[PDB]
């Protein structure tokens, strides 16, 4: 009976560590959304009409 | 390690090169006086593809700037970046070329050529492992076409394994500058097919409809057309300078788009081109760079591949991005349209991914694509040669310089089998 209670405790410790990693992986995918987004700054637009030939 | 010696010719070539070197020099963080004041360390490790060393952290390009009148490179020196070029690399004559290619193929340009070969063999043998060269010129001129096809021919007979590449500025077919542009442009193509094995087509009316209708400017200029010639041009050499997840040099571009050595005439394009007032409305993701790059409107040739047939395709991608969305859209454009893609080649598209975005952007994309829709470029230039030629119109300019009339007839006829080559890849 003692070993069965210890086994259940080990599985619940596994669950808690998985929960912490799930929150961190949510953070990682929320960061990874903002790299394939494109955005053009004002430097690219000041590249035009600089030479009046 | 993988050097590029950059060759320019003409008024086009001296004012395309002067703007392209404004693109690399701020890409690598080089100020107008030569030195480096960048912010990262990736802007310094592979800089020797284009720049050399000097004293005091000064980097000077491996360019040679060639012309046949001294007035063209007074503006190339008075530019914002005019004082970064080495003073010996400019080559100029005194008498002009006169929009007559044989003046610069036999008489004027044949005595300027042997002082440039003494220059290009000085900047080629300093390369530790030269990848190859690169030419930008106009077939419609006299210097870059009469003599620029002589400069190709004396570096392909001597260095016959390194790459020769050409960002040619072909005559626009609808509205163009000069009347006698057929002779200088038709005749140089037959002496262009042997000695390059990679060539693009940049028509100046295919740059006007982008910078007016797409970029939505008020007064376009030639300064806003050399931004599109150059942003393509750094976008085909960008894995040679910036590390990425799937590299591709300038040699592996050709290997997947020229399957027979007479098939090297592609059609460039460039995807993230948005108007400033219309920039807020745009969605900006991966499949709205593969959306706009494959429109026939975006294309930098004045010829459409709805009439023709995508023989092969390439694309180079910049920016940190996702290999699932890069690799599914390239599949997605290819599966839908069976009639625009050949048989006898299963997969037609090559992929390369760099990491460093262009200046002022996060992501970009560049296109190079082989077609048999570029023999509709050559039939419209070989209908207006032979219309003018069988009435012998402007002929005394050309056949009075020591040039036989049987020499016309070969590039009138044996050029035209290259036209008849491409329609036999309308069959299988
Ligand atoms: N697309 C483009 N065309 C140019 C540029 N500069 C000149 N041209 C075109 O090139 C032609 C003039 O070049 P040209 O002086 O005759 O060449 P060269 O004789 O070899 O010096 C004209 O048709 C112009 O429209 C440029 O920066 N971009």
């Amino acid at each position: 009976q003692q070993q069965q209670r210890l086994q259940r405790g080990l599985r619940r410790a596994l669950d808690c560590s998985n929960l912490s990693l799930a929150r961190e992986q949510l953070l990682q995918k929320k960061h990874m959304k903002e790299l394939c987004t494109n955005h053009a700054t004002e430097d690219y637009f000041t590249q035009f009409n600089t030479g009046s030939r | 390690m993988r050097e590029i010696v950059h060759l320019q010719a003409g008024q086009c070539g001296n004012q395309i090169g002067a703007k392209f070197w404004e693109v690399i020099s701020d890409e690598h963080g080089i100020d107008p006086t030569g030195t480096y004041h960048g912010d990262s360390d990736l802007q310094l490790e592979r800089i020797n593809v284009y720049y050399n060393e000097a004293t005091g952290g000064k980097y000077v390009p491996r360019a040679v700037l060639v012309d046949l009148e001294p007035g063209t490179m007074d503006s190339v020196r008075s530019g914002p970046f005019g004082q970064i070029f080495r003073p010996d690399n400019f080559v100029f004559g005194q008498s002009g070329a006169g929009n007559n290619w044989a003046k610069g193929h036999y008489t004027e340009g044949a005595e300027l050529v042997d002082s440039v070969l003494d220059v290009v063999r000085k900047e080629a043998e300093s390369c530790d492992c030269l990848q190859g060269f690169q030419l930008t010129h106009s077939l419609g001129g006299g210097t870059g076409s009469g003599m620029g096809t002589l400069l190709i021919s004396k570096i392909r007979e001597e260095y016959p394994d390194r790459i020769m590449n050409t960002f040619s500025v072909v005559p626009s077919p609808k509205v163009s500058d000069t009347v006698v542009e057929p002779y200088n442009a038709t005749l140089s193509v037959h002496q262009l097919v042997e000695n390059t094995d990679e060539t693009y087509c940049i028509d100046n009316e295919a740059l006007y409809d982008i910078c007016f209708r797409t970029l939505k400017l008020t007064t376009p200029t030639y300064g806003d057309l050399n931004h599109l010639v150059s942003a393509t041009m750094s976008g085909v050499t960008t894995c040679l300078r910036f590390p990425g997840q799937l590299n591709a040099d300038l040699r592996k571009l050709a290997v997947n788009m020229v399957p027979f050595p007479r098939l090297h005439f592609f059609m460039p394009g460039f995807a993230p081109l948005t108007s400033r007032g219309s920039q807020q409305y745009r969605a900006l993701t991966v499949p709205e760079l593969t959306q706009q790059m494959f429109d026939a409107k975006n294309m930098m040739a004045a010829c459409d591949p709805r009439h023709g047939r995508y023989l092969t395709v390439a694309a180079v991608f910049r920016g940190r991005m996702s290999m699932k969305e890069v690799d599914e859209q390239m599949l997605n454009v290819q599966n839908k349209n069976s009639s625009y893609f050949v048989e006898w080649i299963p997969n037609n598209v090559k992929t390369a991914v760099c990491d460093i975005p262009p200046r002022g952007l996060k992501m970009s994309a560049t296109f190079i694509g082989n077609s048999t829709a570029i023999q509709e470029l050559f039939k419209r230039i070989s209908e207006q040669f032979t219309a003018m030629f069988r009435r012998k119109a402007f002929l005394h300019w050309y056949t009075g310089e020591g040039m036989d009339e049987m020499e016309f007839t070969e590039a009138e006829s044996n050029m035209n089998d290259l036209v008849s080559e491409y329609q036999q890849y309308q069959d299988a």
